[PDB]
């Protein structure tokens, strides 16, 4: 088993399933702006 | 304050030395006499000689003299032979090159056949102390640096003089032998072909010399900032690690991130300093045989700032408003 | 003159392969000056996870003079400190260490020597290089004021002995250790300082690095007539340590 | 004008009529032989002094 | 993928943040100013303009 | 990450302000007081540099230009626009680099060195400030500073010299060009040095300094020895800097007319028939 | 000694200030008397730092040294 | 998006506090000048026109 | 358990509470601060 | 909000005091000199217009 | 068998699988991206 | 081929990985650099003359 | 022919593989800039010329 970094596989998940949830609500955010931009000022 | 280690508190002199041999018998050409000199051992060594004399050495000597005094020579006469004129316009007076109309056909001594008599000497006189320099590492047993940053700066020394002149077919595109003359040259030669700040080997040759003498005062100042751990005898710092060495490099590397070795800044010093002059020549070497105009050049190719503003004194102010009347 | 295509002629062709050229050259400088410190570690002495972006050179040899063998680099490290006296302040990396007794006497910080050969450095003729001026035959004060026989003052303000002899570099003439008799008060034997650290004047020499009371723990040679390269780290790491640990006032902000 | 730049200007410019200019006009030019040189722009640089 | 997780038994966490906390600070930068140099997308100019 | 032999350097203490505060690293780089007082600084110009080129109206690096105001605001403040940014980034330039001194400073005191590397820097430090500080004060206006362009600050530099018809004949800028010239072939000649003293033929033993001094001796006849060329080195390089900032302070507030008549007075020195 | 070097030197940059103020009363500028005034300052100055710092002390040693001297001649 | 705080056991708080201290102020300072850069929201110069 | 700093699990909650507390007054002030600033001069 | 002096667990106060009062006096000043660089708020022009 | 950095068959097989994962799936984004922008303005 | 994986036999992955990061990077804002150099592709010009 | 895979004792495969991926990016490059400088063959300019 493949490790540079001293994890482990479970730790691994663990940090991973956090930081997927944290990137998705900053994409929602962005999304939810973007659209407002578009409303006020499109661009296509 | 502590000691600064500038200059030296005590000197102490011995048996002056003699220097070191091998098979190749270096001793039989080393002049005999030395000296000593207290002022300059306040910075540096005292001892003075002894000095090695081959073939290459005098043969390099004899023809630098004889160029020089040609050049003397010819400005003494250009004046009359009056001694106390030939001091009042010393540097202002010069060996001229030939006329344009000429060519690359042999001139009237009048008019630059003393000016190529002259080169030929000085020429014959440059590549004899190269290959002095050359020999002398080859018989000490050690490597070639020296001639090679050496043939580095011959490099722009024989673009300026002799390559480039033939390739524009005159030699009347030489430098002229005198203090102002040749600073007039200068000048003179940035202004006929556009401006020579937008040729960018030019540039480039500033960036290497300002990269030069940044890192020797980065280099000198570090040195003598680790001298109270013996940080002066570089050679056996080399061979084992003492902590001058990683003291130096972690001072670097905690200010700006990456660092060096005892060996390795050496490498550093001698590429910066050795680009300069090659850079230098490729850049002199490109001018009138392929670019005219090096500000057209620059606006084709699209790096010449534009100002809005306008042009005039009177676009700013008045004539009588500057005089206060 | 005319141009390959576009505006492309020879001073473009000619700068595009300076370019090249110089991004090979940075390559090859960078990786010539990793021979020494790597890999890298962490704070308790583990591989890093990150090696950084160049790879490791290869190796090169240097034949020694005296028959002192041979040296290959980058290798293992020689010179490296076994137990060090000295203790975490976190859990992770990036913050200083304290040390676990007498900073001065356990070699940490601004002490600090490294694990150099325990061997005096030799002349081209095969003889240990420092010599004390007793025994260099012809070697005599050309210039400047001669400090033997004068008091040695320390940074407090005390008299702790009188300077005797020099120790000199004949190959390069110059002078490299100056040596102190001490006063039986302040302890016993002699002891070497570097002459980069003292100051002559007419009627002293000072040295304003350690006090009185750290003269008697200067590390002492073995033989009274060479020094070795360990001893001499030895000696100027103890006078260089003295700059930060002599006084609390030193260690402290200035403010 | 203090310097060491030709002292011909002023008859071959200002008596006679020759021509100060020795700029080339385009970026690449085929350099012909009896075109301007550094030489003519000492002249030219002595009569700007004077100027 | 469900694998993707394991790019944290390669790259370290304390390093990859911080470099990407940089790189995002600084493109939302140059996106920002970039939209600030045109004429129909600059909202300090626009609000002037319906004054 | 740290070097082979770097654990046992870092310990605590040595800050001259901020005690434990900012006693730590980032990465390779050490962070104390002016650690942070570099930081800001920096990013602050950096970010107005760019705020500046995108209301100019290109980001093309080449062509980026913020410049000084007119000399009719004398050294009053201008508005933003019209050179007030220029004033602003000036004074973030001159803090960041005295931060970084000071961090230096810092740097030296905890690995028990000299402090020559934070002088040699001051050196730099003051060619500068005389250039947009020293020389705009006395001249009346700041608008005499260079602007802030790769290409544009070359532009002063030429007009700045025309100024005075013939820059050549300035007698502190051909000590200065004589300083420049003779840095760099000592600092090639020490290099090529130490190279061919470790550096030897295939099969052969490496060198000391005995060697060393011996190649120079024969060559030209003088060795300044191991200790003097750092010495020299460091003095030629301080010794332009210095003489640099002369020969711009007196060509504009000490001397007003062309740098060849100057000369003047060695050409017509009562001696001469 | 060397004391004496620094003395003599600095008797040297002071005759050079008074080379300056001299030529100027007599009719000469500034430029033109302090370049004569530099060349009073190392002309003279290096003079008596050879000439007064080589009269050395030494008594009835500088006696017995001199006869010495003339004792190495007379077989070499 | 409940196990943020888990951010640190990653990161010591000492470093990340100075970091965005340093960055917090810097933003203000930048914003108030690009405000103050402007015609149509400088408060300093309405105050001299509105009077 | 991973953990680069040292602290426990209890040890982070309690500092994320006490850290979140101080984003929300900070972040109602600014609030506050930009509906005054639309009020005087809009901006959209 | 009741917890907020556990912020004297992780800074020193002596070393934080130093550094809150230069960073008042500079802010301070700088704002006095920037109220200085103006028409409408120099309080000594206005005086000499005044009067 | 040959191995320069220290791996064994399963785990370059194991790492090159999750590779060619993410490399497919970045291929597939950029294929959507780009038909869109052609349908928008065509090129060729 | 179904030998391609053993390129991880010869090649480091975080060197690789760190290296490709910054190529992408680079390649996509230089493309879209491309773009709007252009007159028909530069979209913040086609919405000012559509609008 | 056959005995081409020799090549391999001579040449260390790490050097090669990136002097090659270096080199054949680079000539890729310059092949699609040096297509954009004539006025045949840029397509975004025939784009433009056919709408
Ligand atoms: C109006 C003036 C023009 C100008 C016109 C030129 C011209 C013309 C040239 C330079 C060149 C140079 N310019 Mg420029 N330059 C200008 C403005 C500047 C400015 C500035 C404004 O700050 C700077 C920093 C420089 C700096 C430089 C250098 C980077 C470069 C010289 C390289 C070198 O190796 O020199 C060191 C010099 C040498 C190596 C000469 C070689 C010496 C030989 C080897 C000596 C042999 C031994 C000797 C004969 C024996 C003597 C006797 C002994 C005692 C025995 N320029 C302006 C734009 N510049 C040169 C260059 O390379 O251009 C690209 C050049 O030709
Ligand atoms: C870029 C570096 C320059 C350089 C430097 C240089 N050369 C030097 C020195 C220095 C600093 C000396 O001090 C030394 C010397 O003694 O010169 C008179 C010397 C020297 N360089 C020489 C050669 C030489 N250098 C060359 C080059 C150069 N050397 C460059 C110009 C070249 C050429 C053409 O490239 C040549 C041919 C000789 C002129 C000389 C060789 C030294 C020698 O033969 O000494 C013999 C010993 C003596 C007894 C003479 C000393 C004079 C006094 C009677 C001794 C007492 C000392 C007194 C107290 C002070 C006087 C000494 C002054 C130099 C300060
Ligand atoms: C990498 C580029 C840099 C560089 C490097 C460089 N220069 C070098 C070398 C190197 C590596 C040498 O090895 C070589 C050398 O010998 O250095 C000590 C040298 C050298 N570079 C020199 C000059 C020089 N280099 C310059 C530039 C540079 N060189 C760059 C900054 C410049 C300028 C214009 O900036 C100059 C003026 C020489 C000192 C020397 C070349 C020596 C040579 O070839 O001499 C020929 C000798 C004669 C003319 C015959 C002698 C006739 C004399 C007129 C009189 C008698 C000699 C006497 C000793 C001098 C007078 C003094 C009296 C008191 C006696
Ligand atoms: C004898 C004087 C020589 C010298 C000395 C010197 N400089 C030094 C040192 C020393 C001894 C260092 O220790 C120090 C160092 O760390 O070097 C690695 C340094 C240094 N000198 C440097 C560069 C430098 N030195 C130069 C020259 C010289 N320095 C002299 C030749 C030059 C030039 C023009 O010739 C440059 C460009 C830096 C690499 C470095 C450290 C400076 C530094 O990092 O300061 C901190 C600041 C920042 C990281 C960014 C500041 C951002 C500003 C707020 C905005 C930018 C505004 C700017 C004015 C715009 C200019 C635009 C131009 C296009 C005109
Ligand atoms: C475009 C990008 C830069 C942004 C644009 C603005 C700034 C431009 C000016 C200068 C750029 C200098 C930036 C250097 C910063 C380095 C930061 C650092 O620290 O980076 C290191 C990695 O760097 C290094 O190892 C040193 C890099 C070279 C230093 C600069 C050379 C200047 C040479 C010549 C002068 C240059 C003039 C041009 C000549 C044009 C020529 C045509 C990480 O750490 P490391 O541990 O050392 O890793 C390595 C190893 O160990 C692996 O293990
Ligand atoms: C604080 C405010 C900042 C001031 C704001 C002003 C803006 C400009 C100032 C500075 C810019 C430099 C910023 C970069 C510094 C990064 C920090 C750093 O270096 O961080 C390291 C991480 O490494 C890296 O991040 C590697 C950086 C690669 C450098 C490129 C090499 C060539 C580059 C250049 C060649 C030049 C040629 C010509 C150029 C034209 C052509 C380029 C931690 O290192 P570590 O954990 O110890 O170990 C790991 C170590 O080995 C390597 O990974
Ligand atoms: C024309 C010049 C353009 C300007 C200058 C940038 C290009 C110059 C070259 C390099 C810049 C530094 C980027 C590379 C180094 C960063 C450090 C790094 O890679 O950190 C990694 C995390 O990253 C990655 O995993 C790679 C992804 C990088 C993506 C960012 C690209 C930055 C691109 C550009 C800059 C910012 C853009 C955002 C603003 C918009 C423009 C204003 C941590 O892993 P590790 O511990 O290091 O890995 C161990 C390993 O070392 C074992 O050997
Ligand atoms: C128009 O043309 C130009 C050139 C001008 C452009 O503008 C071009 C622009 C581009 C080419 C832009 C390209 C942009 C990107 C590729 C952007 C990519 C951005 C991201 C991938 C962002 C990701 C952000 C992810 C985040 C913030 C996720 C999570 C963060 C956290 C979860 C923090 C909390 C972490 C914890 C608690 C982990 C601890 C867990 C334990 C188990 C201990
Ligand atoms: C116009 O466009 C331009 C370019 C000009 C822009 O301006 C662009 C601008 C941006 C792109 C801006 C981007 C801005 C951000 C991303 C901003 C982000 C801001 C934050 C995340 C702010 C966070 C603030 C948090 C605060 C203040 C938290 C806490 C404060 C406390 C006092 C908490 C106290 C904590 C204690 C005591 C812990 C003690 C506990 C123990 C257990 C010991
Ligand atoms: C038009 O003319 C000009 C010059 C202007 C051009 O624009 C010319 C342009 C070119 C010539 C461009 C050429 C471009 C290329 C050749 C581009 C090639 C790009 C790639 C091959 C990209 C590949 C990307 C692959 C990726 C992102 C794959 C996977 C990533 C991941 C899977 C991340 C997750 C990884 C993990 C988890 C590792 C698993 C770990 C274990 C331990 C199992
Ligand atoms: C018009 O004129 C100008 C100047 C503009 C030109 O354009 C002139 C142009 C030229 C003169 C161009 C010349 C071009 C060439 C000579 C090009 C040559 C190209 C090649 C030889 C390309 C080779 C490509 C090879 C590739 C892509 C190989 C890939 C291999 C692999 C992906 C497999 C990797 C190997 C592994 C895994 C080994 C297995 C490992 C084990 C441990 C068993
Ligand atoms: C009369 O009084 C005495 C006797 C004391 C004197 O002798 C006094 C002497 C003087 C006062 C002399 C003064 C000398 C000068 C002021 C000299 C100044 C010299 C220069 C500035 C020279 C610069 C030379 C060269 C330059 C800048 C560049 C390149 C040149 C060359 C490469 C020259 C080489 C020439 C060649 C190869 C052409 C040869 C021709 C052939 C056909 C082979
Ligand atoms: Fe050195």
């Amino acid at each position: 088993d493949l490790s540079f970094t001293g994890l482990t596989d479970e730790q691994a998940q663990e940090l991973h399933s956090v930081y997927m949830s944290g990137l998705w609500l900053f994409s929602a955010v962005a999304v939810v702006a973007h659209l407002a931009t578009f409303i006020w000022r499109p661009w296509f | 304050p502590e000691y600064q280690n500038i200059f030296t508190q005590v000197q102490v002199q011995g048996p002056a030395e003699l220097g070191v041999d091998n098979e190749n018998n270096l001793t039989e050409e080393r002049t005999t006499g030395t000296g000593f000199s207290q002022l300059i051992g306040w910075i540096g060594n005292a001892q003075l000689g002894p000095i090695y004399l081959g073939w290459f050495g005098i043969i390099s000597l004899v023809t630098g003299t004889l160029w020089f005094n040609i050049v003397g020579f010819n400005m003494l006469s250009q004046v009359g032979y009056s001694i106390p004129e030939f001091i009042r316009q010393l540097f202002w007076l010069a060996l001229e090159p030939p006329s344009p109309e000429y060519g690359l056909r042999m001139p009237p001594l009048d008019d630059g056949g003393w000016f190529i008599i002259a080169s030929f000497f000085l020429l014959v006189s440059v590549i004899s102390w190269w290959l002095r320099t050359y020999q002398l590492a080859e018989m000490h047993k050690m490597g070639k640096h020296v001639a090679w940053a050496f043939a580095a700066a011959i490099w722009l020394f024989l673009v300026l003089g002799l390559f480039r002149p033939i390739l524009m077919g005159s030699w009347s595109e030489a430098v002229p032998y005198g203090i102002f003359p040749h600073l007039d040259w200068t000048t003179a030669f940035s202004i006929r072909y556009g401006n020579l700040y937008y040729n960018p080997f030019h540039a480039l040759s500033i960036v290497f010399l300002y990269g030069s003498v940044l890192l020797f005062a980065m280099h000198g100042a570090t040195i003598l900032a680790v001298t109270r751990f013996g940080g002066d005898r570089e050679l056996e710092q080399i061979y084992d690690r003492g902590t001058a060495s990683e003291r130096a490099g972690l001072f670097w590397r905690w200010t700006m991130g990456f660092n060096a070795t005892m060996e390795g800044i050496h490498r550093w010093a001698w590429w910066f300093a050795v680009l300069t002059p090659i850079t230098g020549g490729i850049g002199i070497l490109l001018t009138g045989t392929v670019v005219d105009n090096w500000f057209l050049w620059a606006v084709e190719h699209n790096f010449a700032p534009d100002y809005t503003q306008d042009y005039g004194y009177e676009a700013y102010t008045t004539y009588d408003g500057f005089l206060g009347r | 003159e005319e141009t390959f295509f576009g505006n492309f002629d020879l001073a473009s062709l000619s700068l595009w392969l300076f370019y090249g050229f110089f991004a090979l050259l940075i390559y090859y400088l960078q990786t010539e000056n990793m021979r020494e410190g790597y890999p890298l570690e962490d704070e308790d002495g583990n591989t890093a996870a990150n090696q950084g972006p160049f790879p490791l050179p290869k190796e090169k040899t240097f034949k020694l003079q005296h028959g002192r063998g041979e040296l290959t680099l980058p290798g293992e490290d020689v010179q490296r400190r076994d137990n060090l006296a000295l203790r975490k302040t976190a859990h992770g990396n990036g913050f200083p260490m304290e040390p676990t007794g007498d900073p001065m006497l356990d070699g940490v910080g601004p002490a600090s020597w490294s694990k150099r050969r325990d061997v005096p450095e030799l002349d081209a003729h095969g003889h240990p290089k420092i010599v004390p001026m007793s025994a260099a035959e012809g070697f005599g004060v050309s210039a400047g004021t001669d400090p033997r026989g004068l008091p040695v003052m320390a940074g407090d303000g005390e008299i702790v002995g009188l300077v005797s002899d020099m120790w000199i570099d004949e190959a390069e003439q110059l002078v490299r250790y100056l040596e102190l008799e001490l006063d039986p008060e302040w302890g016993d034997g002699k002891r070497l300082v570097q002459r980069q650290m003292v100051r002559i004047k007419s009627d002293r020499v000072k040295v304003r690095s350690i006090y009185g009371k750290h003269f008697k723990n200067v590390p002492k040679t073995k033989s009274p007539n060479q020094v070795t390269l360990l001893e001499e780290d030895k000696i100027m790491a103890y006078y260089a340590g003295g700059t930060l640990y002599a006084d609390e006032s030193r260690l402290e902000p200035q403010l | 004008q203090f310097t060491s730049l030709p002292s011909d200007a002023l008859y071959q410019y200002l008596l006679n009529y020759e021509q100060i200019a020795v700029h080339d006009l385009e970026s690449r030019v085929e350099t012909l032989p009896g075109d301007p040189t550094w030489q003519n722009t000492e002249r030219t640089y002595s009569l700007m002094n004077y100027f | 993928m469900s694998k993707f997780y394991k790019i944290w038994l390669i790259f370290d966490p304390r390093r990859v943040f911080v470099a990407q906390g940089v790189f995002l600070f600084l493109l939302a930068a140059m996106i920002h100013l970039v939209l600030l140099s045109t004429e129909h997308f600059n909202w300090f100019e626009l609000a002037a303009a319906n004054a | 990450a740290l070097l082979s032999f770097e654990r046992k350097y870092r310990v605590r203490g040595g800050t001259l302000i901020g005690g434990d505060l900012f006693d730590f690293w980032v990465g390779p780089f050490y962070v104390g007081f002016f650690g942070v007082t570099t930081a800001f600084f920096a990013l602050l110009g950096t970010i107005l540099i760019f705020w500046g080129a995108s209301q100019q109206g290109t980001f093309n690096p080449w062509l980026i230009n913020i410049a000084p105001p007119d000399l009719s605001y004398g050294l009053g403040m201008a508005p933003l626009m019209e050179g007030g940014l220029w004033q602003i980034i000036t004074i973030c330039a001159i803090g960041a680099f005295v931060s970084w001194a000071l961090r230096e400073v810092e740097i030296c005191r905890k690995l028990g060195m000299g402090y020559h590397v934070p002088f040699a820097f001051s050196v730099a430090i003051f060619a500068y400030v005389t250039l947009v500080v020293f020389r705009p004060l006395l001249m009346g206006a700041w608008g005499h500073g260079f602007p802030y362009g790769i290409w544009s600050h070359l532009d002063w530099v030429s007009n700045t010299g025309y100024a005075y018809l013939h820059f050549h004949y300035n007698p502190a800028h051909m000590l200065a060009v004589t300083f420049f010239f003779t840095t760099t072939l000592a600092l090639a000649l020490h290099g090529a040095l130490v190279l061919s003293a470790a550096n030897p033929p295939k099969g052969e033993e490496v060198k000391g300094p005995d060697n060393e001094d011996t190649f120079f001796r024969d060559f030209i006849g003088y060795s300044i020895g191991t200790l003097g060329i750092h010495r020299v080195g460091l003095l030629l390089a301080l010794n332009a800097g210095f003489w640099s900032a002369v020969c711009i302070i007196i060509s504009g507030p000490v001397w007003t007319k062309g740098w060849p008549e100057w000369w003047n007075w060695w050409l017509e020195m009562p001696i001469w028939p | 000694d060397m004391t004496c070097t620094i003395t003599c030197w600095g008797i040297g940059v002071l005759l050079g200030i008074m080379t300056t103020v001299g030529l100027m009363v007599v009719g000469w500028s500034f430029l033109q008397g302090a370049f004569m005034g530099v060349l009073a300052w190392l002309i003279v100055g290096g003079v008596l730092a050879v000439a007064v710092c080589g009269k050395d002390n030494a008594e009835q040693i500088r006696a017995e040294m001199a006869a010495a001297r003339e004792r190495v001649r007379g077989a070499t």
